[PDB]
RNA sequence: CGCUCUAAUUGGAUGGAAGCAGGGGCGAGAGCUCCUGUGGACCGAUUAGUGACGAAAAUCCUGGCCAUAGUAGCAGCGAUA
RNA sequence: ACCCUCAGAAGGGAGGCGAAAUAGAGCAUGAAAUCAGUUGGCGAUCGAGCGACAGGGCAUACAAGGUCCCUUGACGAAUGACCGAGACGCGAGUCUCCAGUAAGACUCACGGGAAGCCGAUGUUCUGUCGUACGUUUUGAAAAACGAGCCAGGGAGUGUGUC
C-alpha cells in the first residue's frame, strides 16, 4: 500500500567520542562555497573553482567581500575526513563478491548507479544479511 | 514546430494549432495575450473589430514608438494588427470547428490557452549602399489554442 | 491632523542641534517624537553669519534642485533628517515618526530634554528660529 | 585532479550504458559520487603507457542567438497619377 | 486509411501504425545563448561590480542529506562582574574584600518540542566588506586596451647535437 526501503536504512555507525566530536565540527564550521571569482557575473564562467591568477584581482590580493581563497588552512579533520554526514566510511560496491571484507559497524555500501535492479536486488538482500545498510537503496511497494 | 505546452482533458477540451505563419511574431503575443480569459466568440467579435479598427490591441512589450490609443485601458500603446488578426480568426473558426464536431458549444466556450512561438525566419536579402547586403527576413509562427467548456 | 507621540518636546529657548540629536537617537530607539514651538527654537551665534549661511542654502539649487525649507517647520525637521539615515529603510521609518510643529496643537505641554536649554540672561548672542525664517522670506504663520 | 586511445588485471549494462536536465552527498580544491526524469547502446576501475589533453579573454575562428525594432527605407529625381 | 475543417495534395482536429511519433521525413540524442506561456520570490518612494560571509521573510511530493529548537543539569579556555562592606578622591571615578567567585565558546545527558521541521535549494530583506575580469603600467573602477551573448574550435611540437 505504501513505499518502504530496504535494507537497515535507520542504522546508525559506532564512532569513539573523538571522532564524533570531530564530525559535528565539521557539521557545524563548515565551509565556503568556493566557486570561481565573478561566475555569477557572466554565464560563459562556470562555477569550477580555478585559482585567481589576475595581478589587479580582488580576490587574489585578499579583499574583504571577494570570496575566500583555497588554502590548506580549510581542510576538514583527518579523524574525519570523507565520512557520510551519517558518520559511516563509504564502499562503492558494484556487485555481491564486493559487498567481502565490510564491515556493518564502521563502513556503509553504495551501489554504483550502473548496476542494474537484477544485480541490485541479489546486492541489497545478501547486505541486509550482512549487517551493512546501503546508502541508496530501492523503495518497494509493501 | 511546436507541441501543446499545457496539459489538456480531451472529454471537456478543444485543441488548434496554426503553424509556420508568415506574420509579426511581436503582434501575434500581444493578441494572444489580449484574447485569453475571452470566449471563443468574444474573440471573434473582438478580432473582426480590430480588423475594423473600432478595437485597438495593448502593444505592452513591443511598444516602441507606438502612439497612444484612448480605447486602451489600463495602458496607452496600441494598434489594429490585422494581418495576424485574420490568421487568428482562422485559428478561431479551426478550434470552434473541432468543438462543434466533438458535440460541444464552440462559441462559448473558454480560451484556456492560447500562446504564440518563433519557429523561425524565412531568410531574405537587401541590397545596401557601398556594395553590401544585409537581412530582410519574414519571422515564421506558430500558434497554439486550447479551449475549455465554462 | 492627529499623531499620538510618546514624547513631546518643547523647542522653546532650547538650542536646536542639541534637541535635534537627541530626538534622533529617540527616534531611532522607536519612539514616536513630536517637536513643539519651533517657531521659538534656538541657535547660537552672530544672527549675520547664521542667516548668510541659511541664505546661500536657498539659493543653491540647479534642475536636479535643492529643495531647502525656509519656515521654522521644515528647518527644524531638516536639521533633524541630516541626523538620521533617511534613506535606509529603519533610518525612514524614525524620520517619518518624528513630526515638527508651529506653536503646540497638543493640550499637553511639552517637555525641556536636559542639556538643550539656552539661559537668555546669560547669551545675547543667538537666534531665534523664526527671525530666520522672516529674513528668509516666509510668511509670518506663527 | 580531469580528457583520448593502448595494454595487463578486473568489473557494470535492455531488470536500461553514455549523454543531457533537475536534485542529494563527499573533497581545501582540481574533481568524485548518488537520486529522479529523459535517453536506448554502450560504459568503467586499478596499474603501466600514449598524447592533435584542460580556455573568459587574443579588434581570436565558425555557427547559432538576443537587445537594437515593429525602428530606418519602401517620399525627394521637371516623369507628383 | 477513413471522417470533420479549410480557398486547399496546405495546415489543423479526430483517428491509424510502432516498444517509441516528444522516432512523422535535414525525422537518434537534443546542451547553452535565447523565445512563448506559466510557477515561486521581489515589485510603480526609490540607488548602481550584480556578490562573499552572518542573520531574518516567503517558497519546497518522493528519492539520493537528518538533523534542529527550548527548561534544566554536567563540563567550563582566555576573560570576568553586579550588589554589599571598608577605605581614598574637588570631581568624573578609584583601591581593598566579596572572587579568579557568579558568569564564560564548544561538547554531552535527562525532560519537553518541531518534519517546510533542520540542512539544502529559489527569491527577497537586514548587517559587514565591496568602483568586474584579463592585459598594459611606477600607479587601472579608470575618461588606457579587449569582449554583444552562448556553444564548439583555439597556443612548449619534431629531428639532430650539446
Ligand atoms: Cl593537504
Ligand atoms: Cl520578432
Ligand atoms: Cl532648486
Ligand atoms: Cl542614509
Ligand atoms: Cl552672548
Ligand atoms: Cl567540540
Ligand atoms: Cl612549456
Ligand atoms: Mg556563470
Ligand atoms: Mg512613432
Ligand atoms: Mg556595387
Ligand atoms: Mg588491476
Ligand atoms: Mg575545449
Ligand atoms: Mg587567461
Ligand atoms: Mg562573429
Ligand atoms: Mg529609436
Ligand atoms: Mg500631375
Ligand atoms: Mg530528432
Ligand atoms: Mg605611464
Ligand atoms: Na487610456
Ligand atoms: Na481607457
Ligand atoms: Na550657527
Ligand atoms: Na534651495
Ligand atoms: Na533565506
Ligand atoms: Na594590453
Ligand atoms: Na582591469
Ligand atoms: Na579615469
Ligand atoms: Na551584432
Ligand atoms: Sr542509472
Ligand atoms: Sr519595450
Ligand atoms: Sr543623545
Ligand atoms: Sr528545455
Ligand atoms: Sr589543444
Ligand atoms: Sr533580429
Ligand atoms: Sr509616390
Ligand atoms: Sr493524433
Ligand atoms: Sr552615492
Ligand atoms: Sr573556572
Amino acid at each position: 500500500t505504501e513505499l518502504q526501503a530496504r535494507g537497515l536504512t535507520e542504522k546508525t555507525p559506532d564512532l569513539s567520542d573523538e571522532d564524533a566530536r570531530l564530525l559535528t565540527q565539521r557539521h557545524r564550521v563548515g565551509k565556503p562555497q568556493f566557486n570561481r571569482q565573478d561566475h555569477h557575473k557572466k554565464k560563459r564562467v562556470s562555477t569550477s573553482w580555478r585559482k585567481p591568477r589576475g595581478q589587479l584581482s580582488k580576490q587574489r590580493r585578499g579583499i574583504k567581500g571577494k570570496g575566500d581563497t583555497v588554502e590548506a588552512g580549510f581542510r576538514s579533520p583527518t579523524a574525519v575526513r570523507g565520512k557520510h554526514p551519517s558518520g559511516f566510511e563509504e564502499v562503492r560496491v558494484h556487485n555481491v563478491d564486493d559487498l567481502e571484507g565490510v564491515d556493518g559497524d564502521t563502513e556503509a555500501v553504495r551501489i554504483a548507479s550502473k548496476v542494474g535492479a537484477r544485480k541490485r536486488e541479489r546486492i541489497e538482500e545478501e547486505a541486509e544479511d550482512a549487517g551493512i545498510r546501503v546508502l541508496n537503496p530501492t523503495y518497494v511497494e509493501v | 514546430g511546436i507541441s501543446y505546452s499545457v496539459e489538456a482533458d480531451p472529454d471537456t477540451t478543444a485543441k488548434a494549432m496554426l503553424r509556420e505563419r508568415q506574420m509579426s511574431f511581436k503582434h501575434s503575443k500581444a493578441i494572444a495575450r489580449e484574447i485569453k480569459g475571452k470566449t471563443a466568440g468574444e474573440a471573434v467579435d473582438y478580432l473582426e473589430a480590430v480588423i475594423e479598427g473600432d478595437q485597438p490591441v495593448p502593444f505592452k512589450q513591443h511598444n516602441s514608438g507606438v502612439g497612444h490609443k484612448s480605447k486602451v485601458d489600463g495602458w496607452d500603446a496600441g494598434r489594429y494588427p490585422e494581418k495576424a488578426s485574420k490568421a487568428f480568426l482562422d485559428l478561431l473558426e479551426n478550434a470552434v470547428g473541432n468543438a462543434d464536431h466533438q458535440g460541444f458549444d464552440g462559441e462559448a466556450m473558454t480560451i484556456k490557452h492560447v500562446a504564440a512561438h518563433k519557429v523561425g525566419e524565412q531568410q531574405g536579402r537587401k541590397p545596401r549602399a557601398m556594395g553590401r547586403a544585409s537581412a530582410w527576413n519574414s519571422p515564421q509562427v506558430d500558434v497554439e489554442l486550447i479551449l475549455e467548456e465554462p | 491632523a492627529e499623531f499620538d507621540a510618546d514624547v513631546i518636546v518643547d523647542a522653546r529657548d532650547c538650542i536646536m542641534g542639541r534637541v535635534a540629536s537627541q530626538v534622533a537617537e529617540q527616534a531611532l530607539d522607536g519612539e514616536t517624537v513630536a517637536v513643539v514651538n519651533a517657531e521659538r527654537a534656538v541657535i547660537t551665534g552672530r544672527e549675520e553669519q547664521i542667516v548668510e549661511k541659511y541664505e546661500k542654502r536657498v539659493d543653491i539649487g540647479n534642475d536636479n534642485g535643492y529643495f531647502y525649507p525656509k519656515r521654522p517647520d521644515g528647518i527644524f525637521k531638516r536639521t533633524i533628517r541630516g541626523m538620521l539615515p533617511h534613506k535606509k529603510q529603519r533610518g525612514r521609518e524614525a524620520f517619518e515618526s518624528v513630526r515638527v510643529y508651529l506653536g503646540n496643537p497638543y493640550d499637553e505641554d511639552g517637555e525641556v530634554l536636559d542639556g538643550t536649554s539656552l539661559d537668555r540672561l546669560s547669551n545675547i548672542k543667538f537666534v531665534t528660529l523664526g527671525e530666520i525664517s522672516e529674513t528668509l522670506g516666509a510668511n509670518k504663520t506663527w
